[PDB]
């Protein structure tokens, strides 16, 4: 036809499990628990950070070969 | 901020410093204009309402914070020379590739995609496929290489690291030329009586720990 | 092997033939024009030296009746007998002579070519159907699609009279009135864009209208089965309610309305299969 | 070869197509594109379009 | 050795039904292509390299 | 959206008819998974 | 085509045989079978909220008439609790680093 | 103690018998569906225990149960269910092979069709090449042999002739009667040609 | 008799709007093009 | 984890005081600050020879410290009023404008 | 809160203040690095001269 835009869900996926409604409360509990674990560590990292400069935070740079990084003035 | 292009460096006693200052002042206008444009974009985005800005800021405007940082760092280093790039290959190889991917140095022709498409063209010319398929299987690998080449923002972080390293190297090298005259007398004696290419900053720390461990104390 | 030369020939082909987009050879050499110009399509896929070859005939309008089929018969009887065309009924009832009568898919016999001598009139085959000969397409793919819809009365249960007629009444007779008059001329199908793109998986306006006629037949008790047969893949869904299947019907039928009602029944059929099947 | 047959200027694929495609393709971009874009652009400038000039640029050597 | 037909829209005269239906179709396809093209353009102009110096090479 | 997009691809592009609806329904699953992943990560 | 048609046939037959071997090689066949069923379960039996309630209202579980509000309450509570925890963590961090600033 | 064994056996018997009840419906629906995408109406309209039926049929034919937990009637019902699932697996293999042959014929037809479309300015060839003719001949021979093999099943023979033979008819309509046409379609122009008004 | 038909409609509309928001960045413009046509302060 | 970490922990009172003093300085010490930024823009003055910028930096910091002292009684009163308004804020533009005129 | 103009005044002024503090730090660190390197070089040369440390590579 020429009229296909509807917000109504497709009846193909509108089926239902034989033991009640679609498993949503279980999956939303799992998602909330996952969200608490995930948005519980980024909060910990965000608010417990400070930036310090001491001349002790610096360490000698090294190449991929392990030896110290020294670049000559004229290469 | 409207820095005049002519530099005040001697250019006959500190050639490296004069060249660096000339390159810094020469490209200052373009990078300053781009920085101003990016800052205006950030300000106007902050000025937005709800999901149009002031809510998704600066968390979702991360592609222009990076651009502003790269622009400022590259504004400090007017021009990067190929000699100074190779040194950073000691730390990170393919740094030239990252700089090409981030800094518009040249036109990144998809060599890999073009040669893969030519490989498809060879097979499509053996068990003959239509030239429509030949054109499609030539465009496809070139498009793949273009997709995997452009948009690489990790190359921008690698270039930020390289630009910080090169800024520090140029600052230190600038001090070397300023004090080269003063240390000429001591350098001869130090080199002639201490046969070692190790840095004084590195040799002295060995002496410090050596005295710390084995000394009459 | 045969690829690169073929590509070069075809790219050079249409580009060198898009300029000459109508060949228009002339049957003869004429000077004074008191005659209507007929550009009749000509193509005989039996000799290697033949291509679509619009032929410009000149002939007096008065000498034959004002019908496209009469004009073609005048052309194919006196001037160029090599022309071919299907025609039997001469009354617009068999559907044999369906051709493209000056940019329109209508029956040749029940049709009137324009009387303006200055403007030439062009006659072409039915269009999006393979060309067997001049103006003679093969509607065998159409005919075959008529076989799939099971266009015969199918009764689930018998009648107790066993010696009388199926009770249909005049009102229920009118339901299939306006649906059974189709002459299977296939002029709407060849002018229906959904049929242009999917001649295989789309039955077509005429065939779906025949299916609707058998569905709304009062005596027929296989409505659900026929709906199921037509409500599969894009057999019916491909119709886009464009409305050109009704604009070009020489018999005045309404294939657009028939297919609209068929799609309405199908949409209800999908819903009815859930509401009426739950225990 | 490819003996194309095409009624120029009297056909759906031709001059009518040229006249029809721009007027219908540019419907939503011109009936919901311009208003939405204007709203999004001008919602920021509730008080002005001015660029707060950080990094000076008012100073000259 | 193949059967060549006619496109049946190169020869059919334009009709109001053709115009209306393909106008609706082109309206919807234009909306969708405008949305997708805006997304692609935002992707494209946000993946462009920063400006180099006048003589910068690597 | 996906239904009519696939219908548009099938109607006009002949070579899209090479894909049976088994493959198309696999593209449907992949597209739905990609959309869900995109929506999830854009908030992370 | 030409003599290369034999090479074309060999290549296509090799591709067909490799596909056939990969598909129904016992372990690969088993894992593809299980993956197909897992994909069906994921796509078709996703945790929806809207579904056809064919059963009469005297038969529908109260767990199904309130699952929408349970889901909405859980999600909204999680969001507001995350916001409150972020505020509390911000004030705690500020107070802690003010105490340790001295 | 044997919780794992008890759960495995009850799960297998439950799924197997439940899908055995709802198996003839699925097979009948697959019979109604065209050979092109026989699994359609399950991807689109209702997946009424189709994928579950395939998966658990393969499991039942490739798993084992402990008859200690089963009763006599339970074991008889389970064995009948397993036989029905195995028959469904064989039926699915048959319809899949028929569908793949249908798609072979449809690939031939699409190769012909792409050479006639007006959008095909890429390659316009008047005469079909040799290998496509050989493929047409071989596929028509295979289709004739398939029809002959289905002589004991008139309904299946009719379905195959209606569905698979339709694209053979389409290939017939797409080619002129020139060159080796009588030889290529010699097997087709005996019985099934007249089925499509030829 | 679909349950939560209003909720399903709202969820589909919200998902479409969010996707078009993030895939197109329509509401999050870049004003570097508008920077030249602006009057600076200070 | 993407927002930059804080270096110096500022209380609310200290942050508001620094805000208001910085605004006053930019409205008062604008010329010295601009001169200092002019010196600190080139490679020499920013990286290689910060010794040159010492005097301009000292002038700017002295001006900022004079602003922070705000020895005027009216300045002290208006600043305290603006600080009270800001702390109640956990608006204030009229109070700020009244203060800055002093 | 204040007007965005005042907030950006504060932003640029605080940028200048941080830059001034970094300037103080840079000057002090550079002069003392010069002194430190001179002292370390003198210590190494004196140690090697008086036969107190043997440097091999
Ligand atoms: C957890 C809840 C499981 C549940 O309720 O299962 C019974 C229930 C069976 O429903 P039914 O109406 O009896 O039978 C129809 C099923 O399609 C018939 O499906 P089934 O009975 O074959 O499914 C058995 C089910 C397990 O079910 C049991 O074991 C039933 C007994 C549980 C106690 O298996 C699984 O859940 C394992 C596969 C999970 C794949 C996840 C992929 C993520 C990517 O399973 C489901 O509804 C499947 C839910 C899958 C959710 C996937 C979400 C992806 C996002
Ligand atoms: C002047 C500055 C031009 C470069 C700006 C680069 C920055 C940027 O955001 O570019 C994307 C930017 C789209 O973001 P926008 O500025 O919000 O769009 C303004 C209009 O809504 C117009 O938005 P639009 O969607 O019409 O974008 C123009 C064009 C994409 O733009 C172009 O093709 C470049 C045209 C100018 C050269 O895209 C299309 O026409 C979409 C449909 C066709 C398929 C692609 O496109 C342009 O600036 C092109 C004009
Ligand atoms: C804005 C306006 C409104 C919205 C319009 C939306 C669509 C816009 C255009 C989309 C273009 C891309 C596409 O899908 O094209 C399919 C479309 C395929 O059409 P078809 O249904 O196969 O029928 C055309 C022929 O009858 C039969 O063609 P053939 O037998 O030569 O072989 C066709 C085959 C050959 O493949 C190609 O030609 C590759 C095309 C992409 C490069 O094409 C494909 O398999 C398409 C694959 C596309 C993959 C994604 C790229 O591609 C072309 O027609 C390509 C034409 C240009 C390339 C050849 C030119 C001569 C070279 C010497
Ligand atoms: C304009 C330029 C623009 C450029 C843009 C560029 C953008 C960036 C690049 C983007 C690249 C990615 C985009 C495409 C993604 C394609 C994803 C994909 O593979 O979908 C599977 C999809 C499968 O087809 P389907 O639609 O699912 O058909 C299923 C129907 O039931 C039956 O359909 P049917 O009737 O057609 O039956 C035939 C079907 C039947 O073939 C099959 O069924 C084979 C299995 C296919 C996947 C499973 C499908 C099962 C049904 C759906 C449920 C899936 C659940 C799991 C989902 C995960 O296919 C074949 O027989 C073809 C030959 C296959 C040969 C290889 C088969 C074995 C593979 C290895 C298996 C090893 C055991 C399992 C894994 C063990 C642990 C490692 O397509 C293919 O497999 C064909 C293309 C790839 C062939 C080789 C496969 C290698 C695996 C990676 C391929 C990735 C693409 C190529 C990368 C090359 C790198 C050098
Ligand atoms: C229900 O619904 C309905 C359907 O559906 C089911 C239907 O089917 C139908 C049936 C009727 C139909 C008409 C259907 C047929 C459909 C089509 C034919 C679709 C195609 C038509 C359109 C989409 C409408 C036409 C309008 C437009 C805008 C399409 C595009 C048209 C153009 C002319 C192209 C755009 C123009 C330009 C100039 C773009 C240029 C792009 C470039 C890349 C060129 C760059 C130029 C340069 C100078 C740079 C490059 C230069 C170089 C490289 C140097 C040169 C060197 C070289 C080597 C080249 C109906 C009625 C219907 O109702
Ligand atoms: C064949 C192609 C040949 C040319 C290749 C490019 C040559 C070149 O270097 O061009 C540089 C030029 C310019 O590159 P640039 O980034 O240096 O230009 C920026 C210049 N300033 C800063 C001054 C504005 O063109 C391009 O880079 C164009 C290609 C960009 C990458 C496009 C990727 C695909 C975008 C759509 C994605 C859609 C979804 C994913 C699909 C997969
Ligand atoms: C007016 C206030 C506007 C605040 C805008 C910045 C919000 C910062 C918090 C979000 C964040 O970082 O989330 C971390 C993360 C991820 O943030 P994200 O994904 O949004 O940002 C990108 C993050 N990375 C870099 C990882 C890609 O979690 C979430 O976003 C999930 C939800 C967390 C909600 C936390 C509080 C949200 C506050 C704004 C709610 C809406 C406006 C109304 C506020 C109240 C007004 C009285
Ligand atoms: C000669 C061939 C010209 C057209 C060449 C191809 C152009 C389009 C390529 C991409 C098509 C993408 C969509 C698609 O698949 O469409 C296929 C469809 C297929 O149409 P079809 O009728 O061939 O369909 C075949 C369908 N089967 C085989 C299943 C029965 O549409 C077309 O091919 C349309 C072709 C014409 C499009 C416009 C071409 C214009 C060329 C320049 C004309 C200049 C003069 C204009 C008039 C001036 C008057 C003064
Ligand atoms: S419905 Fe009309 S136009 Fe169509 S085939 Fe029948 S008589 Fe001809
Ligand atoms: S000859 Fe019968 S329809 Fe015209």
């Amino acid at each position: 036809a020429r009229l296909w835009w509807t917000l109504d869900p497709s009846k193909y996926y509108l089926k239902q499990i034989s033991s009640g409604g679609r498993n949503e409360i279980l999956f939303t509990v799992l998602g909330v628990t996952a969200a608490y674990w995930y948005f519980g560590n980024k909060r910990c990292e965000h608010y417990w950070r400070r930036q310090i400069d001491n001349c002790q935070s610096w360490s000698r740079a090294q190449n991929i070969n392990g030896n110290n990084l020294t670049v000559k003035q004229y290469f | 901020v409207r820095l005049n292009l002519k530099s005040n460096v001697d250019q006959n006693e500190y050639p490296f410093l004069a060249k660096w200052d000339k390159d810094m002042r020469q490209n200052y206008e373009e990078y300053q204009n781009r920085i101003d444009a990016t800052t205006y974009h950030l300000q106007r985005s902050q000025r937005g309402i709800a999901v149009f800005g002031e809510w998704m800021y600066p968390r979702y405007f991360q592609k222009d914070i990076l651009e502003l940082e790269v622009l400022r760092r590259k504004q400090q280093l007017g021009k990067i020379y190929p000699e100074e790039v190779s040194s950073y290959t000691q730390i990170n190889p393919d740094i030239a590739n990252d700089l090409n991917l981030t800094f518009n140095a040249k036109l990144l022709w998809p060599v890999r995609g073009m040669t893969v498409g030519a490989g498809f063209f060879a097979f499509a010319h053996l068990f003959n496929l239509p030239y429509s398929f030949r054109l499609g299987l030539f465009v496809l690998p070139t498009a793949v290489e273009l997709a995997f080449t452009w948009g690489n923002k990790t190359s921008q972080f690698k270039s930020i690291e390289f630009m910080d390293y090169l800024l520090q190297y140029r600052v230190s090298k600038a001090l070397l030329e300023k004090n080269a005259k003063h240390f000429a007398e001591k350098k001869a004696a130090y080199q002639k009586e201490i046969n070692s290419s190790q840095s004084v900053q590195d040799l002295y720390n060995q002496l410090i720990t050596l005295v710390s461990e084995q000394a009459p104390s | 092997s045969i690829c690169l030369e073929s590509i070069s020939g075809t790219i050079k082909g249409l580009q060198k033939a898009n300029y000459v987009v109508e060949h228009n050879p002339n049957l003869t050499s004429e000077e004074k024009k008191h005659l209507k110009q007929f550009l009749v399509y000509r193509y005989n896929p039996a000799d290697p030296h033949d291509q679509p070859k619009y032929v410009s005939y000149w002939c007096d309008i008065k000498k034959f009746p004002p019908m496209f089929l009469d004009a073609i018969l005048y052309i194919k009887n006196e001037l160029d007998p090599t022309l071919s065309i299907r025609r039997s009924c001469r009354e617009g009832i068999c559907g044999s002579c369906a051709v493209n009568c000056d940019g329109l898919h209508t029956l040749a016999c029940i049709s009137g070519f324009n009387r303006d001598l200055s403007k030439p009139t062009i006659i072409t085959p039915l269009g999006h159907m393979f060309i067997l000969k001049d103006l003679v397409v093969d509607m065998t793919n159409f005919y075959a699609q008529y076989k799939m819809i099971e266009p015969y009365l199918k009764r689930k249960t018998p009648k107790p009279d066993a010696n009388k007629e199926y009770p249909q009444s005049p009102e229920q007779r009118a339901l299939l009135d306006g649906l059974y008059e189709c002459v299977l001329c296939a002029a709407c199908s060849t002018s229906c864009p959904s049929y242009w793109w999917h001649p295989d998986r789309y039955l077509g306006p005429a065939i779906l209208q025949q299916a609707y006629r058998w569905i709304v037949d009062s005596r027929d008790e296989y409505t659900q089965e026929r709906i199921e047969r037509i409500a599969e893949d894009v057999r019916l869904d491909d119709c886009q309610q464009i409305g050109m299947c009704s604009f070009t019907c020489p018999k005045g039928l309404n294939p657009q309305l028939s297919l609209k009602n068929l799609m309405d029944m199908v949409k209800d059929f999908r819903q009815k299969r859930i509401e009426q099947e739950v225990l | 070869m490819r003996r194309i047959f095409w009624n120029f200027k009297t056909a759906f694929v031709g001059l009518p197509m040229f006249s029809l495609a721009p007027k219908n393709i540019l419907v939503y971009p011109i009936v919901v594109g311009v208003p939405l874009y204007t709203f999004i652009v001008l919602q920021n400038s509730v008080r002005g379009f001015a660029y707060f000039d950080e990094y000076d640029s008012d100073v000259k050597e | 050795r193949t059967k060549l037909y006619n496109a049946a829209y190169f020869l059919l005269n334009n009709n109001e039904s053709f115009g209306h239906s393909f106008g609706i179709r082109l309206k919807i396809v234009g909306l969708n292509t405008w949305i997708v093209g805006y997304a692609v353009s935002r992707y494209y102009f946000s993946s462009l390299r920063v400006k180099a110096a006048q003589d910068e090479r690597f | 959206m996906f239904k009519e997009l696939i219908h548009i691809f099938r109607t006009y592009f002949i070579t899209f008819r090479y894909l049976k609806k088994s493959n198309i329904n696999f593209l449907k699953n992949l597209s739905y998974t990609l959309i869900a992943y995109y929506l999830i990560i854009n908030f992370m | 085509n030409h003599s290369c048609q034999k090479v074309f046939e060999g290549f296509v037959s090799a591709l067909y045989d490799t596909s056939y071997f990969f598909r129904n090689f016992g372990p690969f066949k088993a894992t593809i079978h299980y993956a197909t069923y897992a994909n069906y379960l994921a796509q078709n039996w996703a945790p929806r909220v809207s579904y056809i309630e064919t059963s009469t209202p005297a038969y529908t579980l109260a767990k199904n008439k309130y699952a929408v509000y349970i889901v909405y309450g859980l999600i909204g509570g999680a969001l507001i609790h995350n916001y409150m925890l972020d505020n509390k963590a911000a004030q705690k961090s500020q107070q802690y680093y003010l105490k340790h600033r001295d | 103690m044997s919780l794992v064994s008890l759960f495995k056996n009850t799960f297998l018997k439950s799924r197997v018998i439940g899908l055995s009840f709802q198996a003839q419906r699925v097979m009948a629906q697959m019979a109604k569906t065209d050979f092109e995408n026989p699994d359609e109406h399950f991807l689109l309209n209702d997946a009424m225990k189709y994928n579950e039926l395939v998966f658990y049929g393969r499991l039942a034919e490739n798993w084992s149960i402990n008859p200690e937990l089963f009763g006599k009637a339970e074991l008889a019902k389970y064995n009948e269910a397993k036989q029905t699932l195995i028959d469904f697996n064989q039926y699915h293999a048959l319809v899949q092979n028929l569908h793949e042959f249908y798609w072979e014929l449809k690939t031939i037809y699409l190769e012909l069709s792409r050479g006639v479309a007006t959008s095909n300015f890429h390659n316009k060839r008047e005469v079909t090449h040799s290998i496509i003719e050989s493929d047409i001949k071989n596929s028509i021979h295979k289709y004739i042999q398939l029809i002959d093999d289905l002589k004991d099943y008139p309904e299946w023979q009719h379905k195959v002739r209606e569905e698979i033979g339709y694209y053979a008819h389409m290939i017939y309509t797409s080619v002129n009667h020139d060159g080796n046409f009588p030889e290529i379609f010699k097997e087709f122009n005996k019985v099934d040609s007249l089925y499509y008004f030829k | 008799p679909i349950r939560n038909i209003q909720f399903a409609r709202y969820h589909y509309l919200a998902a479409v709007t969010v996707f078009t928001y993030f895939a197109t960045r329509c509401c999050l413009l870049d004003y570097k093009k508008y920077y030249p046509l602006a009057s600076v302060k200070k | 984890s993407i927002l930059p970490p804080l270096q110096y922990t500022y209380s609310n009172e200290e942050s508001l005081e620094l805000l208001i003093h910085s605004i006053k300085g930019n409205k008062d010490c604008n010329s010295e600050r601009k001169a200092f930024n002019l010196c600190r823009s080139t490679v020499l003055g920013k990286h290689v020879e910060p010794e040159k910028c010492l005097d301009k930096a000292l002038v700017f910091v002295n001006c900022f410290q004079k602003v922070r002292r705000d020895e005027s009684a009216a300045c002290q009163s208006a600043f305290n009023s603006t600080l009270e308004c800001g702390k109640k804020y956990s608006s204030c533009q009229s109070q700020l404008d009244a203060y800055l005129n002093c | 809160m204040f007007s965005d103009f005042n907030m950006y005044e504060a932003k640029v002024f605080l940028k200048a203040v941080a830059d001034a503090q970094n300037t103080f730090r840079q000057t002090a660190q550079q002069e003392n690095q010069l002194a430190r390197y001179e002292s370390q070089s003198q210590s190494l040369l004196n140690g090697s001269t008086s036969g107190a440390i043997s440097i091999t590579g």
